[PDB]
């Protein structure tokens, strides 16, 4: 309450805006009542026998299983038989089908096919046995 | 050129929202597609015509089960009579803040969740980007999206509407203390009981003199820590209550009365929508049904921006409340939808209301079928129900 709030108000509504102003008396007062795997590439495959063992750590096998763990939930993982007659580790492409039931049809197709659980893939004796022949084994993922 | 449907780009849509929904082999709808507005959604149709069935299917798709929504369990109702499998697909925006996901990268913006119901198989098997998973994964994803099914705030059903109708102040205190961490209330109750028993030992005394000072100091420190947070929360919720009740032309605030005993703190709601009704706690018998429904709906709306849930679901809400209270709550819903980045509500209108207000942001969906209209499956443009942007390019 220091500035002229009326002089500006007097300039407005009078000089400009040409606004009609009327008292409009109280006429109605008096109203008459009127009465995840982007980097990986699929085609490579290698034996898994030292893919699991690492001289550094025993848990290296678990991270190898962790590669399967991402695929365990839907079960798309399937490794193919090489000359030894046992599944061989390889990388998997991203796969997609038309509708949500089409891939479901795909998964129960793989379950219907023969499953590779006759012998647990990681076993002690053969890994040493292959080391003695060619000393190759080796992991492709680390 | 060839007609192209609008691109379901999830980047434009707000996170946690749904663009396109696919409904396969359901009651009177074997092939249907639905488009949902980013701001807010409206579905028009009589109850029992499949609209409620479609909403329940959408709810069950995201790790939902019929008995976890406070309603009877009928799996066979969803399955089309004759068809083996009934399928619901729901797509949501993805952000790098949720773990335990299959096939979907963190930088990816798409989460596709599919639920299938079949008669022969009795198990909980869902699909994430078309990959079969147990219900545990989808359930923990739903948990990590800050959206809950059992809790009545995020999802509202007929039984939940009835439960809110007769709501006590103790329940308001419980929901307020469960929204924030509830450990503070438990600690303060422990301290107040310690104060009571210490005072009892003090009057018994009238080793004890050393007590009642450390206890009171700890109580004062706990109260000093607790007071400002709930004070600001109560002020914010009261301001939201007032700004949501302004359209009703009524004044109301969510007050937290705090007696000396911490457990005696209660919640008061001020009512002014009816001049005859005095200011009192919400209750069904004294107040009218429509005004109470509007008040509780507005209270639900107020506790939405603070919550991190992507959206809220309300059922049996647009059914007429006196055609006046329902009109004002629709006006409030329009005003809320005017603000951007708001939750999407799946609205249900069992009874048609004359002269309904339709905002430009929201879009109405109709599921009714006409005799002269061809079958939806045979007609390529009839698969979409209550959608107009699909016909136009982009």
């Amino acid at each position: 309450s220091q500035f002229n709030w009326f002089r500006i108000g007097a300039l407005y509504n009078t000089i400009s805006k040409n606004a009609p102003i009327t008292d409009h008396l109280m006429g109605p007062l008096s109203i008459e009542k009127k009465p995840l795997s982007k980097k990986l590439g699929p085609e490579g495959s290698i034996n898994l026998f030292k893919f699991i063992i690492d001289p550094n750590s025993f848990s290296r096998s678990i991270e190898n299983l962790f590669y399967t763990s991402f695929l365990i939930k839907e079960g798309k993982l399937l490794m193919e038989h090489d000359e030894e007659g046992l599944p061989t580790i390889k990388i998997k492409q991203s796969i997609s089908h038309t509708d949500s039931r089409s891939k479901e049809i795909e998964r129960q197709r793989r379950r219907a096919a023969h499953q590779n659980h006759i012998i647990f893939q990681m076993d002690m004796p053969t890994w040493r046995k292959l080391i003695k022949k060619y000393n190759i084994t080796s992991p492709f993922l680390d | 050129k060839r007609v192209k449907i609008a691109k379901p780009d999830l980047s434009s849509f707000q996170p946690g929202s749904i663009i396109k929904i696919r409904l396969q082999d359901f009651v009177t709808y074997t092939l249907t597609e639905f488009n949902l507005s980013p701001s807010l959604n409206m579905i028009i149709g009589p109850n029992g015509s499949g609209k409620s069935t479609f909403v329940c299917a959408v709810c069950l798709g995201l790790a939902g089960k019929p008995e976890y929504i406070g309603r009877s369990k009928k799996v066979e109702d969803f399955i089309k009579n004759g068809q083996d499998v009934s399928k619901i697909e729901i797509t949501l925006k993805n952000s790098p803040n949720v773990t335990d996901i299959e096939y979907i990268d963190a930088r990816d913006e798409t989460i596709k969740i599919t639920r299938i119901i079949t008669r022969s198989k009795r198990r909980s098997d869902y699909l994430i980007n078309d990959y079969q998973v147990s219900e545990s994964v989808v359930k923990t994803l739903v948990a990590q999206l800050n959206i809950q099914l059992d809790n009545l705030c995020q999802f509202l059903s007929q039984e939940r509407v009835e439960e809110f109708a007769r709501l006590k102040s103790v329940k308001l205190l419980v929901e307020t203390i469960r929204s924030i961490d509830a450990s503070l209330l438990d600690v303060l109750d422990e301290l107040r009981e310690l104060q009571g028993n210490e005072q009892s030992l003090q009057k018994d005394l009238d080793q004890q003199s050393k007590d009642l000072e450390t206890i009171k100091a700890k109580l004062k420190e706990d109260h000093a820590v607790l007071e400002p947070k709930l004070d600001d929360i109560v002020s914010k919720i009261s301001a939201r209550f007032a700004r949501l009740f302004n359209n009703v032309g009524s004044a109301g605030a969510v007050r937290l009365e705090k007696p000396k005993d911490y457990a005696e703190w209660k919640i008061e709601i001020m009512v002014k929508f009816r001049d005859n009704a005095p200011l009192k706690k919400l209750d069904s018998h004294t107040q009218s049904g429509g005004e109470r429904a509007v008040s509780t709906v507005l209270y639900m709306i107020a506790l939405q921006e603070f919550t991190s849930a992507p959206f809220r679901v309300v059922d049996e809400i647009n059914q007429g409340m006196d055609s006046r209270n329902e009109r004002i709550v629709h006006k409030a819903m329009v005003e809320n939808a005017c603000a951007e980045n708001t939750s999407q509500y799946f609205l249900i209108t069992p009874k048609l209301l004359t002269g309904l207000h339709y905002h430009e942001k929201m879009r109405i969906h109709c599921v009714m079928a006409g005799s002269w209209i061809p079958n939806p499956s045979e007609d390529p443009k009839m698969i979409h129900f209550g959608e107009t942007s699909n016909y136009s390019f982009d």
